[PDB]
This record gives structure tokens, C-alpha cells and sequence, in this order.
């Protein structure tokens, strides 16, 4: 309240400030007991470290590969499950192991030095640290460590250095989760889910279709691409349900979960523009290492990849479960949005003036107008809605808007003041994906060519 | 549908008052007794060949205010002095005010731009003085303003 | 549009008259609707449109 | 009452959709608003930024306005 | 009108939808913008105002069932 | 000061106009055909030099949705009660205003940069102003 | 194809400040406020007698500004004063701004470089100020930034 | 925003008054009574390769100023005969002033340039002598003053 | 246009590719560069700006069906 100068300055170095953007929320389901709220929106990853989430944790390599992208957006959703342990398996091989485990606002970082001699290590160097003994527990057992939190105590673990998975598990389902997450809050777009199992990955895209989100997943498997016949993998498991979810296979999504590198390449996107994913960079993903005939596998099955070219990494094809473009679907949900918050934006003003609607034919033209305004219209400006007349078909791109008149309206609508079968036409625009060219080379004196100065006709006149 | 009176009172034109300096001018003509016209549109437009459409808005809002007035009136003699007193002194600036029955009213500044032509014939002749205003905008005096925020899109 | 009727004097009963109070006028109105929901159907192409029909006829 | 006090019965308009300064907007999930619609307890949404009433029927299930 | 024509002089904003429906011809629908004032004039009986009202397209277009003979009359 | 000057000022301009009215014989006399001059009387001297000199506010306000425009109101003759005819006083003429304000206090936020600064995103998109999911 | 506009707000000529030393200028002519123009090329080109082209930038960033005042304008008596200030004292700099209204803006040092002929006539006059600037290079206020690292080529 | 009015006052030509030699000139053309030009940009600009710009100041302050009389006006005899009493006697100065309605004034000594020529026609004809002065700095004689100290700035 | 400039000024690069598509003309297909700004007027209307680009070589190239009759008239 109390200024002691009449001009002061605050002198930050080396930071600068970052623009407010228009995006959608992402939301990552992960499980684990840092809160008590089912969801929360973070805005930078030290808020989420801040909240007891151990570096290199799913949630916070979710964030922080979300917030690199081109598109990135400035919230990010983290879910809640229940939490019953975590596993640190250190199958493969590895020279220096370094794991990140905060307990209870305790921040502490287990070293170590065949896989399962690795595992009795870092089991016996966890027993070690007597605060991790008194809060948490530890237990070896093969070529993975078993850790647990005694019950008054969080604990998160994550990734430090070397090579090893951490995996979470809950008895709480995906199912039975997602219907009480939604309750809280329905302000957000984007699906992500940290469990990796099929029956998971097929209720979030039961659920995402019911309730109109999107759905993304890596899936990490190798038998995405096997060869064709072999329709064993969740992408071929997809596909015969006819769900519609991005899936990418990656060799890294389950030590990263590089599914905020998609989003943040989708989130500040706007569909008007049908802007598709086709040569998207993304920070995060690493090449696709398969050869031809893994790649031609993968695309039958669905499964983008992520490919270097000429220097530089690239999506391809961003094509969904289903078989059609992700671009399609996010137009179809951004006009389906939108033409609703418009129309219902504009009724509320002339209800809260008193004169509401009426149903008259002197009244409800004016939906024609509503309508044009806001998508109609920004879509056209933007290029996504296509305009013109075709050559081919001799036929017209013109929007069209229809609306029934009162004398058609059947008396039982007038009883429930609800109106029906308005109709509305679009065409939609499209992105350039493949091209091929043919060239040609001249070596000797090319021979002269025809001195015909005929304007050439266009059919044979033969004809009966 | 039935048709609708679009008031409820009568337009009277004797209820128009028009206040010159802070007197009441009387003795009008027969037909009309003041015309209000702007002298430049509002907001020109640009088009280019491409059919781009930029426009900018219009800040002169000087107008011509007519004002009819027999020959007879006595208020022809006001004006005349006035003039006259204006050109010696140099001030030529003063109030002027229109109250409307069932329209539009204005009030600004204004000043005499032209005198009438003065003609004797058979019957009462007519004097047309053109008044100047600063401004030009007719401004309501009626229950308009809570609509003005619904109109509103774009 | 809004109907008015009232009774003549022979279609009034004794007992009204005695007690000099008149009824049965009608009237009969019809009311408006303000809208509460409305619902869209929109449509997206990414192919070139085929051709219409072209029975340019008055449809019958 | 604020929000319908001054409105003019004669132009037919709605209370549906209007903005009452004070409430909070219901943080019922689907399945309730439906029950809740069932029961004729009118709910107070929150919606693109804002508040609005609900449809204001009243106990017998007859519009409000038509009373 | 008037009020709205100070509200855009003052915020800067101009543009607003504008829509005609016709009876048995044409109609339009487009985005305009208020040109000029018409003159005010009081005399013995009611007067007229003329309002200018500007248009970004003027192309009247059919609500009818026109469209199944325009491929026809194509020739040349 | 600014409320003393307009207490002080629009009194002073009035009383001269009733007195310059008066001196000359037509008295002014409450009635519709003269009472509407107050409107006049007033936009001049206090309501208007505030304005020139910037003092009094004007324009519309894009937050609120209110235009700033002074206003004046005037009571007719079938509004005044009875005993005001006999006391031969006018009442409940009505003024508004906006004042301005200077600014008092300012504070800066700057920034240093050292090394290279890194590469901003090249999103060309015009920016959307709000997201759609909405219910 | 649709015709857009080009613009979402309207060009008004007010919203165009003018700020010469931290006051703002006001009083300004009828058709034309500023007229910005650069002195020389900004790339000279030489061409050689077998076809071979070679270009040299130019650092000579020297403008003149016009500035158009009617007669009657107070801003005529500071300058004049002004004037004879820097003379005598042997100062002549002063910053000097412009902000557009839908266009491009302008923020250098500058100085008066020719005092406008004075006429008196039956109409009001006008006064052409020129002011030069140390640097006539137009910039941007705009979303400008993000395509111009798009553009590049060759 | 209203609009404001430039001045209380009205700019009325036959306020300004010209003296020469002590006496008021009258007898005045149609359009355009005077017209007062400086010869010579107040400041120069040298600009170098390297883009570093100086500047220097210019200390000739000799202008014309042009004035219109009508053939038929008895001034023409005065600067006609002076004009040939100043060729024996040898002396040319004579004071030069002018006033000005509502803009900048000027008092300087000055002498007759050049005369202009005669021409006969069915309408009046029109001369414009040419009438030299030491000194073209239009001063003013305005409230300009307090806000000079204002502008200065580094 | 005005960023380019001053971006070629900073690192010294000024070419960029130039193309212009005919509709029932003539069309052009060279490099260019930014030659001089045009000067800037805030009057009642809308303002006007006249760039000047240059083109390394300023020969107009055809897009039709010529080619058939440049071999024809040739003589002498």
C-alpha cells in the first residue's frame, strides 16, 4: 500500500517474460499421493517440484517436455490415483547409477556402482540412509527393486542416471477413475494416461470418444511394427474397434513419456487453419532407427514414427487409429465447439435483456447471421473452410445455412421449446503431403521440334 | 399482425424550441423552420484492386444549420446587429441550442455564416439564415442506451 | 388474434338478475415462445464435391 | 428476485439464461444436473466464463414466464 | 444509431453484421458500417431520415430454388 | 478543490444569467418553453472549460460498457408539487461528472541478457483469444 | 473468393501523436499532418559493361519531416522562440516521436531545418515546418517478428 | 473526444497592419495582401560515409517579402517616386513592420527590391512589389514563453 | 519489409527471389532487392506506399503457347 519511492525498478538478469497464449489445457493421469485434490493445474515445472515431485518423475518429464514446444501451452492438468508401490527394474545392462527419491519433502539421491547384483546394491544402500528406513522401505528382488512408503509418508521416486525403468502401481482403474476426474473439472482437452497396460489404453479411448477428448499414447511395443499378419499389438487392437486415438510407437515413451512433445506441437495450434502435423519438429522424440520394411509395417498398422531427414527430425502421416487425419477430427471438434458457444452466447444476451426468443418466422432468420459470425466466417478468413465454384462437378463451396419455418414445426416441439433439424454445409480445405516430380536430361543436340502453328483442337470430330 | 402507433403523443412543431444566445427565436416560416446537414461524410473507404477494404474515420464535423424566418419577425433585427457588432468587436462565437418533440436535439456552438437575400413582392416575403454549429451530432433524449450495449458484435 | 365475447340479456339467468352481477365473458389469448435450445449439423469435405443433380425443374 | 423484479411481464422474456450476481456457479457433475433437472430444482451453471440460470421452471413443471 | 455512431467514434470500432431478407426476391447478407447522417428537418409534417449504411459486399444473392438451371445456360 | 470550484462556479454562472434575464424586464417564469435554457446556461462556463482543460472526463468506457458524457436533466411544470409554485423555488436539478486523475506512482520491470538469447518459436498463427472447450 | 478487411479497428487521423521535445502538437493543417521522406537511395547498384551487378548499402539515414500548422496555432510561437533559443545558445537537438495510428511509427532526434513562408489572405493560413531526423527509418508496433525469419532466402 | 475551437478570437485581414517608413499601407489586393519567404535553409546537414552527421548553422537571414496593391492604389506613387529619390540621394533602409491578427508579427528594416510590372487590361490590374528585409525571424506576440522552458530537452 | 531492411543492413545480405505470375500477360522470375522506402502521409484518407524493389534483370518472359511462330518470323 505504502510506496517509499516514486519510481523503483527491478533489475532481472539474464530472464525475460512470455506472452499470455490462447491453448487447451492438457491433462496427464498419474498416479501418486502429493495432493489430496484429484486434479490441479501446475504453470512451470518448479511449482510441480515445489509440491514434493521428484525430478525425473513421469508427471515431471510429462511437463517438462510439454512446456519445450513450439505450441507449448502455459497450464498443464496432473491427475491423481492411488499409489500402492513402485518398481526401479534394471533389466538390460549399465557405469554410474544415480536414482532421485524424495520422501516426505525429504530430498535425498541413492548412488551405485549384471543386472541383479545392481538392484541388491541400490536395495542395500536405500536400507542404508536411515531416514529412508524410518519414512520408506526398499526390497530386492531379481533384476528390480521394490520400494514402498510407510503409510504417514510420501515418497517419489525418479530418474537420475543410467539405464532403468520406474513403473507405478495402483489398484485404482483407469475406468473407474476418469468419471470422478471429469467431475472436478471439464476444462481440459488432451488425454494422456501414465499406466501402459492394453486394458488401460482401451478404456481411455472408450471414455475420450463418450466424452469428447483426444486421445495420445506411445506405445514403446516392437511388435508395432511386425509384419503385417501379425495383428497382435494395441494398434491393431485399436483399429478393429474403429476408436479414434493418435498413437505413435517410440523407444523412449516409457522412460520420458513424450507425449507432451505432441501436445506441445498441438496445443497452440488453432484448427481453422487445417494445419496438419505432416513435418512438425518436436524436441524430445529420437529417430526412428527400423528400415524400409519396418516403416511400410508401421504405417499399415497406424503407428506414426518420428523420422530424421536431411539433419532434422520429423512426425509423418499424423494419421489416427481409425484411419483418418487427426487434422479432420480436430477441425470437426473445434466447429462442433464452437458454432454451440456462439449460438448459446448469443441467446443468453438477448435473454438477460429481457425479449427473449421467440418461435416466429420473423425471428429465428437472424440464426443466419449468428451463425456466419464466429466460425462460418473465421474459418473462410483463415482458409481452413474452402469457397468457390468446382469446374469439375459444377458445383459451389458456398456455405449453406437452413432454417425451418413455424408451420413445419410439430406441435409437441412447441410444448418442449425445443427446436430441431437446422442444417449447416461445409467443405473442408486440405494440406499438401507427398509430391513427385519428373525430370529429364539432354545430352546431344535435341532434334527440332513440329512447326505446327494450328491452335490445337480439343476432341476428334469423328463422332456418331 | 396488427399495425402498431409508433408513439404516443403528436409530433407538435410548436413544442421545438430553439434557443440562439439564451432567448427563444420566434416567427418562423411556413413549411419548414430549420434544417441540421453535415458537411463531410462520416467514414471514407478505401479499395484496393486486390479488393482489400480499409477505412478511416472523419473528424470535421462543422455543419450548416438553416433557419427560415419571415420578413416581418423582429428577430431579423437581432441578427442584424448582431452582425455588424460581431465584425467590430471580432467575437462571433455563441450558444445554440435545438430541443426536439419527438426526435433528435442538438446543442453547440455556432456562429452566422451567410445573411439571407431580401425580396419584396405581393405577399410576406422569406429570409433562410444559415447558422454554423462546431459540431454536428444530433443527440438523443429519450430512453435510448440500454440497447446501445446489444447491438454490439464483431 | 385475441377473441372478445359477451352474453346478451336473454341468455342471463333469473338469479343473475336478482343478484345484478353478469357472467361468462370470455377470452382467449395465444402466447409466445423465447427460445431455450438449438442444435447444429455441420458437415466438412476434404475431396472435391461431386456434381449436383440438374433437373432444373419446379419441383412438384 | 434482483435479477426478475423489474422485468416487464408484458414482454414475454425469459429467465433462462440470465446472470444473478451473488450466486456461485453448481459443481454437480452430469448425473446430477440430470437428477437435479428431474427433481425441478433449478441449478445456477457456469459456462465460456461466465453464470447463468436454468431453464426456471417452477414445482409443477410449468415455465415460470407462463405463470 | 446515434448513440452507436459516438460509441465507434470514441472506441474505434465500426464494423457490424448486416442482413435483408426478401419476400419474393432477393436478399443479402453482409458486414456494413454507418456512412453518413442523413439531415433532420421539422416541419408541419413528420419528417424522413435517410440513413447511408455501407456494405463490404453488395452481391444480392438468390433464396430460391435457382441453381439447377445455371449449369445450363452455360455456353461459349 | 475541484468540487469547491464547481459548487462555486456553476452558482455564480447561473445567478448572472437570472440576474442579466431579470434586469431587462421578462423575468424568467417556470414553464416548459423556458426552463429547458438552464441546459445552455450551464454547458457553458463550468461544464465546458473542465473539459477543454481536460479536467472533466469524456468518451466511452470499454471496460464497464458507460460512456463518461456529462448530463443534465430538468423537472417539467406537472412534476412540481403545488408549495414550490407558492415558494417559487426550483428543486431537483440533477448534474453528473467524471472526474481525471494524475498519476502518482510508477514502477518498471526490466531485464538483462548475457549470452546469446535463445530462439523464440516461430508459431506464425494469429493468436486465438480464448480456448473453445466450454459447457 | 471473398474480399476481407484489412483491418479490424479504423484509421482515425487523432489517434496519430505527434510528440516534439515530450509535449504533444497540436493545431494541425487540413489534408496532410506529416510527410515523412528519405533523402537517398537506400542501395546504389553498379552494372558493369559485360552484365556483372554489385550493390553498396547507404548510411545516410537523413530524413526531412514536414509538419503542416495552421497560422492560428499556439505551436507556431514555441517553435519561432525555439528557434532563436538554439541560436543564440547553440543547441538545435531535440528528440522528436511519432506513434500510427494503423501503420508504421517513428522515434529519432531532430531539428528544424526551414522556417514555412507566412501568408495572409482571406482564408486562414497554413505553415509547412520542416524538422529533420537524425534517422528516417520507419519502424513496426505490430505482431511483425515472426515472419520475417520466414522470408529469408538465397 | 469534442472538438475544440483554435481560438476565441476571429482572424479578420484588415487587423493586420503593415507600416513602412511609419505609415499604414492601404489599397490591398484580393487574394493574398503579403507573403514573407526566407532565402536560405536554417541548418545545414553534412552527412559522412561512415553515417556521422554535424551540422551547422546559417547566419543569412535576408528574405523577400512580397506585397500585392492595385493598380488604381495612390501608394504606387509613394514607392515610385522614393524609389528614384533613394537612387540619387543613395539612401535606400526604411523600417519595415508588421502586425499580425492571430499569428506571428515582424519589425525589421528593409528596401524596395524590385518593381513589378504594369500591365493594362479590361479589369484592374494587380501589382506585387518586392520589398527586401534585413532580418525574415517572424516573432511572436503570444502568452509563448513560459513553455519554451519546457520543450529543451537533450 | 521495414524489418528486412534493417536485418540485410545488420548482416549484410540484401538478395532475396523475386516472382510475379501474369493472368493474361507477361510473367517475371528473377532476384531482387529493397531499393528505397517510400515516404509516409497521415491525411483524412487512407495513406498510400509505393516500394520500389529492384530485379537483377527486368526481361519480361511469356507463359502461352508462343514459340511455334518465333521461328517463322525471322528474315534477312
Amino acid at each position: 500500500e505504502y510506496q517509499d519511492k516514486v519510481v523503483d525498478v527491478e533489475v532481472s538478469l539474464g530472464t525475460q517474460p512470455i506472452d499470455t497464449v490462447g491453448f487447451e489445457t492438457p491433462m496427464f493421469l498419474a498416479m501418486h499421493g502429493n495432493f489430496p485434490e484429484r486434479i490441479r493445474f501446475y504453470v512451470s515445472t518448479a511449482g510441480m517440484v515445489a509440491d514434493g515431485f521428484a525430478v525425473g518423475s513421469p508427471a515431471y518429464q510429462f511437463a517438462t517436455n510439454a512446456f519445450a514446444g513450439n505450441f507449448a501451452p502455459q497450464r498443464v492438468a496432473i491427475g491423481r490415483m492411488s499409489i500402492d508401490s513402485s518398481k526401479v527394474d534394471f533389466t538390460g545392462t549399465t557405469e554410474q547409477v544415480v536414482v532421485n527419491i524424495t520422501l516426505n519433502k525429504v530430498v535425498k539421491a541413492v548412488k551405485i556402482n549384471t543386472p541383479a547384483q545392481i538392484a541388491t546394491a541400490l536395495a542395500d544402500a536405500v536400507t542404508a540412509d536411515a531416514d529412508l528406513t524410518g519414512k520408506a522401505t526398499a526390497v530386492a528382488t531379481g533384476t528390480y527393486v521394490t520400494v514402498t512408503a510407510v503409510s504417514p509418508n510420501v515418497v517419489s521416486v525418479g530418474k537420475g542416471a543410467g539405464v532403468y525403468k520406474i513403473v507405478n502401481e495402483s489398484s485404482e482403474t483407469v475406468a473407474t477413475v476418469l468419471p470422478s476426474v471429469i467431475a472436478e473439472n471439464h476444462n481440459w482437452y488432451f488425454l494422456a494416461t501414465e499406466a501402459r497396460s492394453d486394458a488401460d489404453i482401451v478404456a481411455a479411448a472408450e471414455f475420450a470418444k463418450a466424452n469428447y477428448k483426444l486421445h495420445i499414447y506411445n506405445s514403446t511395443d516392437v511388435d508395432a511394427y511386425a509384419p503385417e499378419n501379425s495383428a497382435a499389438s494395441v494398434f491393431d487392437t485399436l483399429k478393429s474397434l474403429s476408436y479414434d486415438s493418435l498413437g505413435t510407437s517410440d523407444a523412449g515413451a516409457d522412460v520420458d513419456f513424450t507425449e507432451g512433445s505432441v501436445i506441445g506441437a498441438m496445443a497452440a495450434n488453432d484448427p481453422s487453419y487445417g494445419d496438419s502435423l505432416h513435418l512438425k519438429t518436436m524436441p524430445g522424440m529420437v529417430p526412428f532407427a527400423g528400415s524400409d520394411t519396418q516403416r511400410s509395417n508401421a504405417w499399415s498398422r497406424n503407428a506414426n514414427i518420428y523420422r530424421g531427414l536431411y539433419g532434422g527430425g520429423s512426425y509423418i502421416e499424423g494419421k489416427t487409429s481409425s484411419g483418418q487425419y487427426v487434422d479432420v477430427i480436430r477441425f470437426s471438434h473445434w466447429v462442433k465447439f464452437r458454432m454451440e458457444e456462439s449460438v448459446f452466447a448469443y441467446m443468453k444476451r438477448r435473454s438477460d435483456m429481457g425479449l427473449s426468443m421467440k418461435m416466429s418466422d420473423e425471428d429465428l432468420p437472424v440464426l443466419k447471421s449468428v451463425l456466419m459470425n464466429n466460425p462460418i466466417n473465421i474459418g473462410i478468413r483463415n482458409g481452413g473452410i474452402l469457397t468457390g465454384y468446382d469446374t469439375e462437378n459444377k458445383v459451389s463451396y458456398d456455405p449453406t445455412i437452413i432454417i425451418p419455418k413455424r408451420a413445419n414445426i410439430p406441435t409437441n416441439d412447441l410444448a418442449a421449446r425445443i427446436l430441431r433439424d437446422v442444417k449447416v454445409e461445409l467443405v473442408y480445405n486440405n494440406s499438401l503431403h507427398y509430391v513427385k516430380i519428373r525430370a529429364s536430361v539432354v545430352l546431344d543436340r535435341p532434334a527440332g521440334q513440329s512447326t505446327n502453328a494450328q491452335t490445337p483442337m480439343s476432341s476428334s470430330a469423328v463422332g456418331v | 399482425n396488427q399495425s402498431k402507433i409508433l408513439t404516443l403523443q403528436a409530433y407538435d412543431p410548436a413544442k421545438v424550441l430553439v434557443f440562439i444566445g439564451g432567448q427563444r427565436v420566434s416567427g418562423f416560416a411556413a413549411d419548414t423552420k430549420i434544417v441540421i446537414t453535415r458537411n463531410n461524410d462520416n467514414i471514407s473507404v478505401h479499395a484496393g484492386v486486390d479488393g482489400e477494404i480499409s477505412n478511416a474515420l472523419s473528424r470535421d464535423n462543422t455543419g450548416v444549420m438553416t433557419l427560415s424566418l419571415q420578413n416581418t419577425a423582429k428577430w431579423n433585427g437581432y441578427l442584424a446587429q448582431w452582425q455588424r457588432q460581431a465584425n467590430v468587436t471580432g467575437l462571433i462565437y455563441l450558444p445554440v441550442q435545438v430541443e426536439g418533440s419527438q426526435g433528435l436535439s442538438l446543442n453547440t456552438i455556432g456562429w452566422i455564416q451567410k445573411q439571407p437575400d431580401l425580396s419584396y413582392g405581393t405577399e410576406v416575403g422569406q429570409m433562410d439564415w444559415e447558422i454554423g454549429v462546431l459540431d454536428a451530432w444530433l443527440s438523443p433524449d429519450q430512453i435510448q442506451g440500454i440497447a446501445a450495449g446489444i447491438t454490439g458484435l464483431l
